[PDB]
């Protein structure tokens, strides 16, 4: 449970 | 900025117990946590997760640091006797540039 989901936000 | 969290990790174990990937001039320009090992300081803290991208270590930016330099900064931050924690500024966002 120490895992993030795929993020739906990206920094460019 | 939006999406960042400052996480203070107590040096509760003999290692940080994370693997990181990335750094300047790679497809992952800021280091990403790829594993959190049971028994390490990071696992004990509960606030760091696989997929976190590390933006700053003790207030020092990792932008522009090559992978080996970023890793060395983190290692030196763990080893130091000046304090009993490491501050990580992390984001859950992907960082692609």
């Amino acid at each position: 449970r120490l895992t993030l989901p795929p993020s739906e936000i990206t920094l460019l | 900025g939006p999406g960042s969290t400052l996480v203070r990790v107590k040096k509760s174990a003999a290692t940080l117990g994370i693997a990181i990937e990335g750094g300047a001039n790679t497809r992952q320009p800021l280091p990403r946590i790829v594993t959190i090992q049971r028994g390490g300081s990071a696992h004990n803290c509960g606030q760091l997760k696989v997929g976190h991208v590390i933006l700053e270590v003790n207030g020092l930016t990792l932008r522009g640091k090559e992978h080996r330099e970023a890793a060395r900064i983190i290692a030196e931050a763990f080893k130091t006797k000046d304090r009993d924690y490491i501050d990580f500024l992390v984001t859950e966002f992907n960082v692609m540039l």
